[PDB]
């Protein structure tokens, strides 16, 4: 149970080391272009009611 | 990193719940990991003896 | 605003100010600015919604020299449940401190659902305290809200684990959630209670910890008070 | 002693009997509590302990002594099942944790000090272990306790 | 796991006698197989060894526990540091004129390691 406990724990380590730099940072990108996306064609459709 | 070409503003709501919901399931599994750890010493230096 | 106004500078008299629905309020300006037919700004409102709210949230506050002071505690409907909303981002650095709605705390069948994290007020130097309100509330005050916080955090790692792995602290903070969540929280529709009934209920509710399972107390309010 | 010596005792009748199991309960419900014995079950029941004169008062460690061993040594089971379940899992040594299993250290010291019959119990319930990896500490107060208990187990061999 | 309630012995005669007498042997009538064997450094070969420590491992799922003399342990510690699996559990023990040396059991050796 020991040894067990080493491998899930390992396995629990592992869902760290995506949930850190990967996870995190692929939503962090995912939210930041389609914040650029949206708030750019916001910007073109917003320059055509100011036309 | 990871770019999507075509998005709404609900898909928006939906990575950034997905995000915040997978930051605190990290914290879970990171206390477990503590936990997890410490028994398994315990259970090693008991097993040592 | 007139109104609350001429209670003040010239009756000088205390006086409270209260807005309700802000967002039609808001809606209503937008087709008020759009009456002008000028070309709106984001998300279909006017781009000089800073004044507008700069010439409203502005008539509160203490007048030197008169008496009669004018205090105003407005409220508004974050958009789609929304914190990014206009009105909740044009409110936010203006106005100070905030005071949510926890649809979780309403969806429950609970007490006024006000988020512990959230609520906020940055007059509460000035409006605690002996003389002002109490010896005991700041003190206790953050105790609480650190045993809601904590509590919650306890609410999440007893979910993962399970309750065999409660810890002091964490099962302390388990009582004091369950305690602070379905009582303190719980006021009444029509119910006002006291604020010496708020300090009492306070620290006859905390009382449920030890006296050194609080570090967010200090000695003297401690020897000054529990009993 | 009357009322123990009389519920030891035998009765013909059903109805003195039945009376005379009542009244020594009834008796031995308000007497436990002078000197209330219940008040530290109180703490083991909810698993929190203070600063109190319970196993520092010898008075009070000679009004619950009779009442430390039942069935088994339930009192004493119920006594060593907090500390190594503060022991087993858990076993974080900051501010509550360490005054209340240090408390429980002096007052399981007490009570094997008191009880020579209570230490054949220690060792099948793995107090004797949690006991002496009690030794070291990082309270100098928690480590004296314990090392208390160990002389205290050291006190009879 | 939940098959495995059966105990398998690879040791010495002292270890063999008294574990037997013990009562953990045991005999399946059908397979006629048997839950302990007999072992002697000199005779037994380690291919014998190593094939009977992958028998137990992987080809019965009904194994529990295996016992093993340290003795015999260390002749076949690459195989023994080999096996990962948390089942069966790995446990060395001490032999007559041969006690057990806690860095020549593989799992300990493992377990000892970033301690």
């Amino acid at each position: 149970a020991f040894i067990i406990l080493d491998e899930v724990i390992k396995v629990t380590n592992r869902r760290v080391n995506a949930i850190e730099h990967v996870i995190i940072p692929r939503t962090e990108n995912t939210i930041a272009y389609i914040n650029s996306e949206l708030d750019e064609l916001d910007r073109e459709e917003f320059y055509r009611l100011k036309k | 990193n990871r770019e999507q070409v075509f998005p709404t503003r609900m898909t928006l709501g939906l990575m950034k719940t997905k995000l915040k919901g997978a930051n605190q399931g990290y914290s879970l599994l990171k206390r477990k990991s503590e936990a997890l750890t410490k028994r398994f010493r315990d259970i090693t230096k008991r097993i040592d003896d | 605003l007139t109104t609350a106004e001429y209670l003040a500078y010239q009756t000088e008299r205390h006086v409270l100010t209260i807005l309700t629905d802000m967002s039609s309020y808001a809606d209503a300006l937008r087709e008020v600015s759009a009456a002008r037919e000028e070309v709106p700004g984001r998300r279909g409102y006017p781009g000089y919604m800073y004044t507008d709210l700069s010439t409203i949230y502005e008539r509160a506050g203490r007048v030197e020299g008169r008496n009669g002071s004018i205090t105003q505690i407005p409220i508004l409907t974050m958009p789609n449940d929304d914190i990014t909303h206009p009105i909740p981002d044009l409110t936010g650095y203006i106005t100070e401190g905030q005071i949510f709605v926890d649809r979780q705390l309403h969806n429950k069948g609970i007490y006024p659902p006000i988020n512990v994290l959230p609520s906020l007020s940055r007059l509460m130097k000035s409006a605690i305290g002996e003389g002002m309100t109490r010896k005991d509330h700041g003190d206790v005050s953050n105790q609480l809200y650190a045993k809601y916080a904590i509590g919650k955090d306890a609410a999440a790692m007893k979910a993962v684990v399970g309750e065999e792995a409660l810890s002091i602290e964490d099962k302390l903070s388990l009582e004091f959630l369950e305690k602070f969540e379905k009582t303190f929280i719980t006021q009444g529709a029509y119910e006002d209670r006291t604020v010496f009934e708020s300090l009492d209920q306070a620290w006859s509710l905390l009382r449920i910890y030890p006296k050194e399972m609080l570090n967010r107390i200090s000695p003297k309010i401690l020897d000054e008070f529990y009993d | 002693p009357t009322v123990q010596s009389l519920s030891e005792r035998k009765y013909s009748d059903e109805e003195l009997r039945q009376d005379i199991s009542n009244l020594k309960e009834i008796l031995e419900n308000e007497y436990q509590e002078l000197t209330s014995f219940d008040e530290y079950v109180a703490e083991l029941d909810s698993k929190l302990l203070c600063w109190s004169p319970p196993h520092v008062d010898n008075g009070f460690w000679s009004d619950n002594i009779d009442e430390f061993k039942k069935d088994n040594y339930k009192i004493f089971r119920q006594l060593i099942e907090l500390l190594q379940a503060k022991v087993r899992n858990g076993d974080v040594n900051a501010k509550q944790e360490k005054i209340i299993i240090q408390v429980a250290l002096n007052d399981i010291t007490h009570v094997v000090e008191l009880l020579p019959e209570s230490i054949d119990v220690l060792d099948k319930t793995g107090g004797k272990a949690d006991i002496m990896e009690l030794l070291n500490h990082s309270d100098s107060r928690v480590k004296y306790e314990a090392l208390k208990a160990t002389q205290a187990i050291i006190g009879y061999t | 796991a939940e098959k495995r309630t059966l105990i398998a012995v690879i040791a010495d005669e002292d270890t063999t006698t008294g574990l037997l007498l013990a009562g953990i042997g045991q005999i399946t009538p059908e397979t006629q197989e048997k839950n302990f064997f007999v072992y002697q450094e000199g005779k037994t070969t380690k291919e014998e060894i190593t094939d009977k420590f992958n028998h137990f491992t992987e080809e019965r799922d009904d194994i529990a526990i295996l016992l093993i003399n340290q003795h015999i342990a260390e002749n076949i510690r690459a195989r023994v540091d080999s096996f990962t699996n948390a089942f069966p559990a790995i446990l060395e023990i001490p032999s007559k004129d041969h006690p057990y040396d806690p860095e020549k059991d593989s799992v300990l050796k493992r377990v000892r390691k970033l301690f």
